[PDB]
Formats: C-alpha cells, structure tokens, sequence
C-alpha cells in the first residue's frame, strides 16, 4: 500500500532512477532463476582451448575413450540441439 | 631495430629526468606524459597489449589529466622549461649524463654492475620461445581476477568506495 | 611555558602554538570574480555592459 | 604477527598467486614451472634454515631459469669470440645461419 | 638483468631522488611520486610477462588502481593546502616544527 | 536472435578448436625437430668459434640438472641473421 | 531546393569511400589476391610462419597444395 | 564527520592492519598498507585545522614514499626469486630497501622527523591512534622478515631512534611532541631485539601500547596539551595527574613498575646473544627519557603550579565522558612486573 | 656441469609435410580421425618424457602417417579437396563456414571413395 | 613496424601542417599592430576539482571493469558474475554516497 | 604500398571534413528555409577551398602564449590523434588490426582531452582557462558513460576487436539488442565533440592556420565518432569477395549519422553546464550502470556468451 504509492510517486518524479533500480534488480535475481546458466557454464568448459592430453591405457579404464570417435567419452550433442 | 627496446628504455629514463628535475608543473606533466607513452611502448614490445593500453587509458588518460586539471585551476607559477634556470637545467643535464654513462658502461662493457648485475646483450634474448595457441596469456590471466581473485576484487572495491568517502570528507572543508 | 624548553636566539622570537589547534585565517583574500559582460557578446546585443 | 587465519579456517585468499607452479587459468604453464616445482618439493617442511643450504642447487637452477644471467653470459662470450674471429677473417658464418638455407617447417 | 630492467629501475631511482629533493611546488613532488608508480608498473609488467606468471598479470592493474587512489588523496591534500595558503609551495607547510 | 547466433558461433569455435587440436601433434613434431636442429647447428658453430677459447666445454649446460630446459630466444637464434632474430622475437607482436 | 545539398554530400561520400576501398584493394594486392590473414593469437601466426617456409619464396600468400607433396 | 562515516573509517584502518597481519602475499600486505593510509588521512583531519592539514600532508608524503619503496623492494624480490610469499627475502638490495621503507612507516630515526610534527598537528585521539595502532602493521611485517633483516642496519636505526627520541624529548614542552619523541625511543627499543627475539618485541609493543593508551587517555581526560595546561590539572582532578605520574615513571622503566619488564627481557635476550655494549648504551640513553618524564611528573603532580580563578567554575562540573578501558590500562601498565613468566603465552 | 645432449642432424631429418596451413585446415578433421593413434601416441610421449630428444622417432611416425593421409586424398579425392582448401585459403581467418558447400563436396567423395567419416562436434 | 609507421606519418603530417600554419602564413607583411597586451594586476573553486577527483576514482573502477568480456569465458561463471555485480554495485554505491551526501555539485 | 594506404586514409578524411563544412552550412540553411553557400562555386562546392585560402592568408595575430612550445603542440596532438583514430576502424578490412582496437580508440580520445587543457593554460587568458576547464569537465563525464556503454555492448561481441563487430551484427544490428545504450552512446558522442547542445559558446586565441587545423581535427573527430557508432550498432553486410558493398553501406551510415549530428545542432537549445553534468552524472550514469549489470547477466542467463576468439 504505502510502498505502492511510493513507487508511483518515484516513477512520476524520478523515472530514470526507478528504471535503473528495476533493471539492476532483475539483472541480479533473474540469473539465479534461469536454467540456461547451467548450459552457459557447460559451453565454456566444452570449448577445447588446450589439447586433450592422452592418457596411457592401463586396461582398467572402460569409460575413457580409446578411439577417435566411438560411444565412450563425453558428448556435445546437447549443444548441437541448443 | 634490434635494440628498439633499449632505445625506448633510454628515452624513458630521459623523460624521467625531465619531470624529476621538478620544472614548471605544465612542462613536468609533459615530461611524464612522454615517459608514460614510452613505457606503454615498451610494454607493448614485450607483448602486454592490455596493460600497455591500461596505462595509456588510465594513468596517462585519467590520472595525469586530473593532475593537469589541478595545475591549471591553481596556477601560481612562472612558466619555465627543463633547460631554464640552472636549478632545473643543471639537474636535467646531470641526469642525462649519468644515464649516458650507464649506457656506455652497459654496451661497451657487457657485464655492467653498479648495484645489480646487468648484461649488455640485447633484451631480445630474454624473450622465451613458446606458443600460447588461441590464447591471450595477459588477457586470460587478468580476466581470471573475477574468477580466481575474488578476494582481490573485494579488497580493491572496498578501497575504491572508501576512497570516494575519504576524498569527500577531506574536501568538505 | 614557551615553544621549547631550552630556546635559542632564533627560537626566542618564535611564538608558542595557539591555544586551539586553529591557526589564524591569513590574508583572507576574496576569490569573488568581477566579470564584465563585454558588449560584443551576443546576449549584450553589442550595446550592453554588465559589470557582474 | 602473521595470524594465519587462512590456514586456520582453511580458506585460500592469496595463496593462489604466491607461486607460479600453482594452478593458473586454462592450465597455462609458467616459464620456470619445473624448476620452481623442484625447489618447493625439495624445501617442504625441512625448515627455512635447512632449505637455504640443502635445496641450494634447486634454487640456483630456478634463479638461472628466471633471469638467465649465466646463459646470457655464455651467449655474450660466444658472440664476442665470433665477432673477434670475423674481424680477423678467421670465421665464416654458415649459410643456414646466414639465412641462405630455408628453415624447417 | 637485461638493460631494459636496469633503465626502468634507474628511472625509479631518479623519480625517487626528485621526490625527496623538493624544489618549490608540492605539485612537482606529487608528479615524481606518480612517476615512480608508473616505473613500478612497467617493471612488474615486464617481470610477469617474461616469467609467464599468468595468474599474476592482475598485479600491475591492482597496483595502478591503488596508485591512482593514493594520488587522488595527494591532490585533495594539495588543494586543501593551497586554498588555505594561496599556493602549493612546500615552504608554506611550516607551522608544525621539529 | 543474438542468443541463437552466439550459440552457433560457439559451435563453430569448438569446430575450429578441434581442427587446431587435430593439427597440433604434427606442429609439435615439426617444432621440436626444428628447435633441436637449430640447437645442433649452434652447437657445431660454437665448437668452431670457441675451440681456441681456453677452458671452454662446448655445449656445456649452465643448469646443474639434466632435465630438458626449453631454449631461450638467444639459445636458438643467437647467431642467426638480425632479420631472422627480429622475426622470431617481434614478428607476431608487430604484425597488425 | 533540398536536393541542392546532395552534391556536397556525394563529394564527401566519395572521399569517405576512398579509404575502405583502398585498404581492401591494397590488402588483396599485397596478399596474393586473398584476404589478408589475421594473427590475433600465436597459433594463427605459427601457421603463417610455417606457410612462409612451405612456400619457399618467403611469402605466405603463395600456398602449396597436394602437388607439392611427393 | 558523521559518526557512522567515522566508524567506517576506523574499521577500514583496522582492516588494513588486519590484512597486513593476515595475508601471506606481498601484494596484499602492500594493499593493506595503502588502505591504512587512505583511511588514516581523514581521521587525522577529522578536526579541520591548517595545522591538521599540514600534518596530514606530511604524513601522506612520508607514508607514500615508504609504500613506493616497499613495493619496489617487493618487485625486486619477485625479479630475483619469483616469489610472493612473505618469507626470507632472496635479494639483499631489496631487503635493505624494504627495511628503509618499513622503518620510515614506523618512524625509526633517521625517518623520525615527521612523527613529532604530525603528532603535534593532529588531535589527542588521532595522536593515540597514530602512535599505537599504526605501529602494529610495520612491526608485524618486520617480525615476519626478521630472519632476513640485516642486524647491523636494524641495530643502527634502533640505537639512533633511542638517542634521538631522548634528546628531542628533553627539549620539548608540548605534551604531544614529548609523547612522539618518547614513542621514537620506545620504537628503537622494540626494534633493537627484532633480529634476536621477536617475542620480546611483541612484549615491548604490548607494554608500550598499554602505557601510551593510558597516557593519552589521561591527557584527553585532563584536556591538556602543554606542560602548564597539565599543571593546572592538580587543582581540579589530583587523581588524574597522580596516575599520570605513575604512568610516566613506568614509561621511564623504573622498577618495580611494568616498564621494567620490556627493558629487562630485552637486555636478557641481547646478553644471551653475546651483545653487551649495545644494551648498556640503550639503558644509559633511556635515562634521558626518564629525565623528561620526571620533569613532566614534577610539573604535573610532584609539585603544584599556580592556577587561575576560572578553575572554580570548572570545579562544580564533572566530566561526562567515561573511558572504560582507562582504569584497566593504568593497572596493566603499572603493576604487571610480577607477571613476566606469562611471556611464554606470546610465543 | 654436463654437456647438453643433442641429437645429430641426420637422425632428425624427416620428410616434411610441405602443405600450406589452409590445406592442413581443410583436411584437419579427417587427418585427426584417420591418424588418431600415431598422433595420440606422440602426444603421450612428449607429455610423459617431457623431452623432445626422447620422442623424435614418434614425431617421424606422425609425419609419415600424415603424408599417407594426404597421399590417399590425392589418389581418390584430389579435385574436391583442391576446391575446399582454395576457398578456405581466401578467407583471412580461414573460416570453415565460408566453404561449407565445398566441404560437403570433399566430405561426400571421401565418404564414398575412402570411407572416411568427418568427426562430429566435440 | 606498421603501427609505428602510422603514428610517425600522422605526427609528421600534423607537425608539417602546423609549420605551414604558424610560420608560413606569418611571412606575409601586414604592417605592425603596435598594440600592447594591456594587463594590469583566482577562481580555484572546488566545483571544478570535485568533478576531477570523482572522475579519477570512477575511471579507476571502470579500469577494473574492463577485463569483463574475457572473464565471461571462465568455467566458474557464478563466481565471476557475482564479482562483476559486486564491482558494479560498488560503483553505484559510490555514486549514491556522493548524490545522497553533499556531492555531484559540479 | 602500406604508406599508400596511410595516405589513402589520411587525405580523403581531410577532404571529407572540408566538404562536411559546406554540407553542414547547406543542411542548416535548408532546415532554416535558407540556401547554404550557393554563389562560391556550383552549389557551393568551392566554398571550403575559398575558406581555407582566406584563412591561410589572414594576418595571424599572436595571443601572448605563456608557452609557444605548448601552444603549438596542442594543435599537433589534436590533429594527429584525430587521424590516428581512423586507423583501427574496420571498413571491412582495417588498416591496423588490433585485438584491442576499441580500448585504443578510447585511449586516443582520452589523450585528445589534453589538447584542450594545453591550449587554455598556454593561452594566458582567464576566460580561456575557464572555458577550457569547462571543456575538461564536459569530456570528463562523457568518457565514463562512453566506456561503460562500449564495454556493455562488447560483452556480446566477445572481445575488443573491432573487426569482430561485423560478424556479431551479421544477422541483426546491435541497436535492436541494445537500443537504450545506443541512445546514451549517441548523446555521449555529441557531448564528447562538444557538438550542440553540449557546446559552451561564449582555444579562440588560435589564429587562422592553427584555428583551421583545430577545426579540422574536431570535425574529423565528428566523422570518426559517427563511424564508430555505425560499426558498433548499425552493422553492414560484408561479402569477402566484394568488400565495396560494405564500404558503400558503411559510408552511407556514417553520412546519415553526421547529418543527424547537424540536424540536432539546429533543433535544440544549448544546455547549461549544470544541466549537462546533471545529465551525464545523474541520468545517464545510473542507467549505464544498470544496463551494464543487465548486459553482464543476460549472456550468462541466456547461454549466449560470444566466442572468445
């Protein structure tokens, strides 16, 4: 009630500041409440800036992909869909 | 052009002598702008593009411009050059002579030692043979400040804000 | 009482610090500028002198 | 009075930038990463007094990597002797050193 | 050390000498102080770049910021002093003795 | 629109980085061979130049350790022509 | 009327057009009729330096293909 | 100055010192020093006066030069060692430069000149802060680098500090200047044992802090800045000036007061290190400090100077302000000699 | 101290892959896929031995396998490959996007004749 | 060398034009204006300096905000975002302090 | 050939400035129901030449400069910096391609400010210094907002490389994404060049040639800033095979922006120093800070972080 009148008064008198507070406030709240933030992190990690140094196969690494392109290893299909 | 960095460093020293001779503020400020520009050139020659533009944009662009602002509004001085009255002229000449003696003892004698050991070989030798790939080492490391150096960010920001506060409190009369 | 316990000839004339840490205002020169609205100025229309 | 609140609370506030062998962004290696690693590993918990003498070799090589003073001295000596020989006409720089021969890829 | 490092260190020494040997204007002393900050920036930058101290490439920037803060402080003090006395002469600062 | 375009740009960047990665081993092999070749040439000419010099162990390591030390610019292009030195030092920086 | 301004604007337009066209043409003319290569990162320059050696005339514009191999 | 702003500035000074005492990176220590300077200048100029402005300018100039030299030394150590940790410095020239800078921050002679002037210019509260809290960070940095500290240079600076402090104090009449010169001498005493045993320096620092807190608070309570203004105090509040006499005697170091503890332990440690001439000279020169302390005690309480008629009006009114710490500080700064074996806690 | 051990010039002479950067970039994806094993072995060697003087032979195998990779292209997909790299050569940044049509031509032939499948993203 | 060449050419061209505008045009004889600069004798208002110191500090904070474009590529996106927002909030706080208190007088 | 490129960048810009003077005169006149210069040459095409020749023949009066040295350096600095700022601009291919071209531009504008201070101080004129200091104050506020806006818009570019802006705006103009920043940016550019309504009418001591060169530098800065606005927001299609298309479109955009500069000049009354700074400190700056927050958060929250390379 009283706050609502203050906002109307503020926008009537100093609209520039009211917009600035709103845009800044959303620029803080919205990032946390967004699912693409997780994707944005993954994309940054996905980008292969440096060489993927190979590891010596010991015979007990089933998950690690010992091949150019076979099912083992990470997939970038999620990005392709995006 | 193999000794370009050495030439720039000598000019840097010359400008430092120029403004360190404490001339008329206006002439000194220039002695600093020139030296600052040279130093930026040296940093660029070593590959620090971002840091080179840092001093040009902040130190030369803002820090020294606000310094000039003050000298202009509070102007109570008789203009004089570095080669003016002997107090400044002699100091400038003597500084240049000391620098030139260092240069001669540095080039003609390879292992020059005054307080530290110096080698007369061209600075190009110290450069390291390496590849960064699709990277800007300087830029990446400096951008890491927001990721790695959170504590530095906090302290620097608090210092800036308290600096604004302090400036107002001092210049409130 | 005095500037220093053992004063010298030069220090003898020197005055002890003021009771309050307030040193007297010196000169107090006015900084009020006296500008003249020169006639050539457009707003003066060429025929106006405003001592301001 | 180094109140090591960092270690007491297990918080890193500046230890990340203390050494160049620590993790750097994008795993960009330091110029003297190996030498500094060797020096630090040698002088871990043995005490500064013992480290000053026992791990002297590691630190000497590390400083040589950092400043290349002795390497520069050697290269300068080679250059001086080469120039002296050139003045006497007792040496001829090979064509590949003169750039005549094309470099390898 | 390479001759460039020697020149930069000598520049710092020269600026320090000028700062310590005042002449008249306190403004000139502040200029010498800031010059020293510039020289330190150049020195640290070259050292960090050559060592490839990637994580320490932010040190020169922090040095620069704090340098200009302490300068903002110096200038603010200089104008207070000038407004009180009329000039920025170092000789004016004589009320406090010993 | 900028979201979609930027995501596509990121995908293209990943593709380019993969091309770089694929070509990197060949470049590394060439780089190591070239560096070793230059080091050997410098070693031979050093022997020729400073054989007369007393108490000169040609190609003597200045480091105590036997670990491989990446050569400096002087250790590779020290006796090369000035133009080559200028290229290997400032070519990338001055190339704009 | 208002179209009388167009001459001056056109002259200025030609003057401003000269730089970009000149830059593009000079780039292509001095880089073997191709867009001048960029080196924003060391890897790009490393490719240029390798290409210069491969060419054999100390020019990166000339590029050797499969015909050069074997 | 708004009280909230003043509290923020005081906390900023404290945080700078805490950062200096908490960091393990040289850059962060320098940052802490810079924060201290930035938040200290306004506190010094809380009461706007031309003398206050002059004191602030001189303090800023000296501390700025010190910070420049400190950062230069840090950079040189980085160049010759590639290290940022606050440990054994690996370059002698950098060590010397850093020692000079830290001594200038402390006020050790021959970098003592600014201390009396700034102390006289600033207020009693600002003087208290400057002479007690501002001494912590440089001493902490020195303690951390004590191993690398050149004993000869540090000992020379400390001994000169003691001598110059005593001599300057002998000639002063302004209470603040007397306190400043005595502070110089006490800092000399503190730094003398820095190469030998840091815990003794910590002990002397704590005792000095307590004594200076007590003295400054008593001066503030009596609102006196000159010998005569303090002399008038006997008529109004004899208790304050008598306790001042006790604290002054402790500052002189006369047993069995607390002031004997630091000198006693310092002489003990120095003699253990086979140094006999130096501590002997130190005590013999501290006799001068005792002399000017005794002169002040004479004028204050041991003898009674003439008063003024207006004192009668002041008799009626009572001090409203209450410094809670003052009694405990007086007790801890006078009667703690029976408690030396508590030295171990410092270790 | 000791004398630096350096390999003789003769033992570090290898037939070099004398192709341009644009040529390499055009066939980069297929080169990685076909020559994965020799390249990965060499990278592991340099990343474990940490000395170029211990993995010289592995470097030779990478070059030889790279040459064989291009030899197959010349004998099966010469013309489409030339179109691909020439387009990439023109672009200053050697962008793949500007030559997607030519890439499809080279990929199609290489899939049909040599059976090579271009590696996907990531 | 290219950028150095551009700087040299621009500076030399400007200096040459200054030559042909300061010394060449004054060669033409135009009698002599025997007119003395009649001078017969300070607004150091804080209104100007305040605009300058505040600009210096805000420019310093802007310097810390410059590396942001490259900082967006970090994997620790949450931490980088928080620090960037912190620096921006501190800039806004400094502006608010000056605005709320006796500042922005310009 | 590179020197030929430098000349083909410098000379045409100066000629364009010379004809821009005439264009401004005619545009303002026709917006005032007047015919701009129409007697001196066909449609006034010879007017700039006449002005230049008259200026370089007018008796130069000496302004009792306290430091000729400095009084002469100020024009040189202004003109040289104005010429240099054109170098990094991508008309599709830039003359000097810098990874940090944008920061280079900002730094060059920052140095240009000194020309103002040097001119007034060396002028030995109380009114000159006052006016110069007012110019310092005006350019002071623009730089902050300009830098913030430039950073915020480049948060979607991916770097400070000017050439990358073309690729970023390949599909959509940046203005459609950041139009408020575009508004504030244009007004800030007006403030930077002191173009009305940010003039302070009533470096005047400069006589003829010196003045002429300062005028040229200022107008070249006008054209360069409009070009920067064009590249930043009004992206243009570039065909790698035929760059002339991009060159034409870019030139047209820059001309439109300069015409808008003149159009504003003869549309609005001049501000007041207090009003100008109560804009560039209390209206623009808070909004720029808020929009910078938004343009930092948006790419992360929308997974649209542009490629670094």
């Amino acid at each position: 009630g009283r706050i609502a009148s203050f906002l109307k008064n503020a926008w009537a008198k100093e609209p520039v500041l009211v917009a600035s507070f709103a845009i800044g406030g959303l620029a803080i709240i919205l990032p946390s409440l967004s699912p693409y933030t997780n994707y944005a992190i993954r994309i940054n990690r996905a980008t292969p800036y440096n060489y993927p140094v190979p590891l010596r196969d010991d015979g007990n690494m089933p998950d690690v992909p010992s091949h150019p392109q076979d099912p083992q290893g990470p997939s970038l299909e999620w990005l392709k869909n995006l | 052009t193999m000794y370009i960095a050495f030439i720039l460093s000598t000019i840097f020293v010359i400008g430092f002598v120029g403004f360190s001779s404490k001339p008329s503020p206006i002439y000194g400020g220039l002695g600093l702008i020139v030296s600052g520009g040279v130093g930026c050139g040296i940093v660029l020659n070593f590959g620090g593009s971002f840091l080179g533009l840092m001093v040009f944009l902040i130190y030369l662009g803002g820090m020294l411009v606000v310094f000039g602002y003050t000298t202009a509004m509070a102007t109570e001085m008789y203009p004089e050059v570095w080669v003016s009255n002997k107090t400044v002229f002699g100091a400038f000449v003597s500084g240049l002579m000391m620098e030139f003696c260092m240069v001669y003892y540095a080039l003609k004698e390879e292992e020059v030692e005054i307080i530290f050991k110096f080698n007369g070989l061209g600075d190009w030798v110290i450069y390291d043979t390496g590849d960064s790939g699709f990277f800007s080492e300087e830029a990446m490391g400096i951008a890491a400040l927001y990721s790695y150096g959170t504590w530095l960010v906090i302290v620097t920001g608090w210092s800036l804000l308290i600096g604004v506060v302090v400036i107002m409190e001092i210049t409130r009369g | 009482g005095g500037a220093v316990m053992y004063p010298t000839k030069e220090t003898a004339h020197w005055k002890p610090p003021p009771w309050n840490d307030v040193d007297p205002p010196k000169d107090t020169l006015v900084s009020n500028l006296t500008l003249n609205f020169g006639p050539q100025h457009p707003a003066a229309h060429g025929v106006l002198r405003l001592v301001m | 009075p180094f109140f090591d609140v960092q270690k007491r609370l297990g918080l890193d506030l500046d230890r990340w930038m203390t050494i160049q062998s620590a993790e750097q962004p994008h795993k960009i290696p330091g110029r003297c990463h190996a030498f500094e690693k060797e020096w630090i590993e040698c002088a871990h918990g043995i005490g500064g007094i013992r480290a000053e003498k026992e791990c002297k070799i590691e630190f000497d090589d590390f400083v040589e990597c950092l400043l290349r003073q002795k390497t520069m001295k050697r290269l300068s000596a080679i250059k001086r002797q080469r120039d002296k020989l050139i003045k006497e006409g007792k040496y001829t720089p090979p064509p590949h050193h003169l750039g005549k021969e094309d470099p390898r890829p | 050390m390479p001759l460039v490092y020697m020149n930069i260190i000598m520049a710092f020494a020269i600026a320090l000498a000028g700062l310590l040997m005042y002449r008249s204007h306190l403004m000139s002393s502040l200029l010498c102080l800031e010059g020293m900050m510039l020289s330190l920036f150049i020195m640290s930058t070259l050292i960090i770049l050559n060592t490839h101290f990637t994580l320490a490439n932010m040190m020169p920037i922090i040095l620069l910021v704090f340098a200009a803060c302490e300068a903002a402080l110096g200038l603010s003090l200089l104008v207070m002093v000038s407004n009180t006395y009329g000039t920025d002469y170092v000789q004016n600062l004589n009320l406090l003795q010993c | 629109s900028m979201m979609k375009w930027n995501r596509e740009r990121r995908r293209l960047q990943i593709e380019d980085f993969e091309a770089r990665i694929a070509l990197m081993p060949l470049f590394q092999a060439e780089k190591d061979r070239r560096v070793l070749q230059m080091l050997r040439e410098n070693l031979e000419e050093e022997a020729i130049i400073m054989k007369d010099v007393p108490d000169w162990k040609v190609g003597e390591s200045v480091f105590h350790t036997t670990r491989w030390v990446t050569p400096m610019m002087g250790e590779l292009y020290g006796l090369r022509t000035n133009e080559e030195i200028l290229s290997a030092t400032y070519g990338f920086i001055w190339y704009t | 009327m208002w179209f009388e301004i167009l001459p001056g604007i056109a002259v200025m337009a030609a003057c401003l057009f000269i730089p970009g066209m000149a830059t593009a043409h000079i780039h292509k003319f001095t880089n073997g009729g191709k867009e001048k290569r960029v080196a924003h990162f060391s890897y790009q320059w490393n490719l240029m330096e390798r290409d210069r050696c491969i060419s054999g005339v100390n020019r990166y514009h000339v590029t050797k293909g499969l015909e050069n191999i074997d | 100055m708004n009280p909230i702003i003043y509290t923020t500035l005081i906390m900023t000074v404290m945080s700078g010192t805490m950062l200096v005492m908490i960091s393990s990176h040289w850059l962060l220590i320098w940052i802490g020093f810079e924060m201290n300077l930035l938040a200290m200048i306004p506190v010094l100029m809380k009461n706007f006066n031309p003398r206050a402005t002059e004191a602030a300018t001189k303090y800023f100039l000296t501390q700025a030069t010190a910070s420049m030299m400190l950062m230069m030394a840090i950079i040189i150590n980085l160049l010759y060692s590639g290290q940022w940790t606050i440990t054994k410095m690996f370059n002698p020239v950098a060590m010397t430069m850093m020692t000079m800078a830290l001594a200038m921050k402390l006020g050790l002679s021959p970098f003592h000149f600014w201390v009396p002037e700034v102390t006289q210019g600033i207020s009693l509260q600002a003087g208290l802060l400057l002479l007690t809290w501002q001494k912590l960070a440089p001493l902490s940095v020195l303690c951390q680098i004590s191993q690398s500290i050149n004993p000869n240079l540090m000992l020379t600076m400390a001994m000169l500090s003691i001598l110059i402090g005593g001599w300057g104090g002998l000639n002063q009449t302004q209470l603040r200047k007397i306190m400043a010169y005595s502070s110089i001498a006490h800092m000399g005493w503190m730094t003398a044992v820095l190469p030998y045993n840091t815990t003794m320096t910590i002990l002397n620092l704590l005792i000095y802090i307590t004594m200076t807190l007590a003295m400054f608070m008593l001066l503030i309570h009596s609102s006196a800045t000159t010998t005569l203004s303090l002399s008038h105090t006997w008529n109004k509040m004899p208790v304050i000036t008598s306790l001042m006499m006790v604290t002054l005697l402790s500052m002189g170091g006369l047993p069995p007061l607390s002031g004997f503890m630091p000198k006693w332990m310092i002489i003990q440690e120095m003699t253990k290190n086979e140094s006999i001439i130096m501590p002997t000279l130190m005590a013999m020169t501290a006799l001068l400090n005792l002399y000017f302390y005794m002169r002040l005690a004479y004028s204050s309480s041991l003898t009674m100077f003439p008063s003024t008629n207006n004192m009668k009006m002041k008799w009626q009114f009572e001090h409203t302000k209450q410094m809670k710490l003052l009694p405990t500080m007086i007790v801890l700064s006078t009667l703690v000699l029976p408690m030396t074996p508590a030295l171990s806690s410092l270790n | 101290p000791g004398i630096v051990e350096l390999p003789t010039l003769e033992d570090l002479k290898v037939q070099e892959v004398k192709v341009s950067s644009s040529v390499l970039k055009a066939a980069a994806h297929h080169y990685g896929a076909q020559c994965d094993k020799p390249n990965k072995e060499f990278m592991l060697c340099r990343w474990e031995e940490k000395d170029p003087r211990r993995c010289l032979e592995e470097g030779k195998l990478v070059n030889q396998c790279a040459l064989d990779f291009f030899r197959q292209i010349k004998r099966h997909c010469a013309e489409p490959f030339t179109e691909y790299w020439t387009c990439i050569d023109y672009s200053g940044l050697q962008l793949f996007r500007h030559c997607r049509k030519q890439q499809a031509k080279f990929d199609e032939c290489v899939l049909d004749k040599l059976g090579w499948v271009r590696p996907d993203l990531g | 060398m290219n950028i150095m060449l551009t700087l040299l050419t621009n500076v030399t061209l400007a200096s040459l034009l200054v030559l042909i505008a300061f010394w060449l045009p004054q060669l033409n004889a135009y009698s002599e204006k025997t007119s003395p600069y009649e001078c017969g004798f300070l607004p150091f208002s804080m209104k100007f300096f305040l605009v300058a110191i505040t600009f210096l500090l805000f420019d310093l904070e802007i310097a810390l905000l410059l590396p942001l474009p490259w900082a967006s590529q970090t994997n620790n996106l949450k931490t980088m975002l928080t620090m960037a927002l912190f620096l921006l909030i501190l800039l806004a706080a400094s502006l608010a302090y000056e605005w709320t208190q006796k500042g922005l007088e310009w | 050939m590179f020197m030929i490129n430098i000349l083909s960048l410098i000379i045409p810009i100066l000629l364009a400035v010379a004809f821009l003077t005439l264009v401004e005169r005619k545009v303002l006149g026709y917006m005032q129901l007047r015919k701009g210069p129409n007697v001196v040459g066909p449609y006034g095409l010879l007017q700039p030449i006449a002005d230049a020749l008259k200026l370089f023949t007018k008796e130069p009066l000496r302004p009792a400069t306290s430091s000729i040295s400095m009084f002469i350096i100020a024009p040189i600095l202004a003109l040289s910096l104005a010429l240099t700022m054109w170098v990094p601009l991508p008309m599709p291919y830039p003359l000097i391609n810098m990874n940090l071209g944008v920061l280079f531009m900002l730094a060059m504008s920052s140095l240009a400010v000194y020309s103002i201070l040097w001119s007034g101080w060396a002028s030995n004129s109380k009114y000159a210094l006052i006016g110069a200091l007012r110019a310092v104050a005006q350019t002071i506020s623009y730089e902050v907002t300009l830098a913030i806006i430039l950073l915020s818009v480049l948060l979607m570019n991916g770097s400070y490389t000017l050439s990358t802006l073309i690729t970023t705006q390949e599909h959509i103009w940046m203005i459609f994404t950041s139009w408020p920043l575009a508004m504030m940016w244009f007004i800030s550019t007006l403030a930077e060049t002191n173009r009305a309504p940010f003039d302070l009418t009533e470096n005047v001591e400069y006589a003829a040639g010196p003045f002429a060169m300062f005028f040229m530098a200022e107008y070249a800065n006008i054209i360069m800033m409009n070009a920067f606005t064009a590249i930043l927001f009004l992206g243009a299609s570039h065909d790698p095979h035929t760059p002339e298309l991009y060159t034409i479109n870019f030139v047209l955009k820059t001309l439109a922006l300069t015409i808008t500069f003149l159009w504003i000049r003869a549309s609005y009354p001049r501000f007041r120093y207090d009003q100008l700074m109560h804009l560039l400190w209390k209206s623009f700056l808070p909004l720029t800070l808020a929009l910078c927050m938004w343009h930092i958060s948006l790419p992360i929250m929308t997974a649209s972080i542009p490629p670094q390379s």
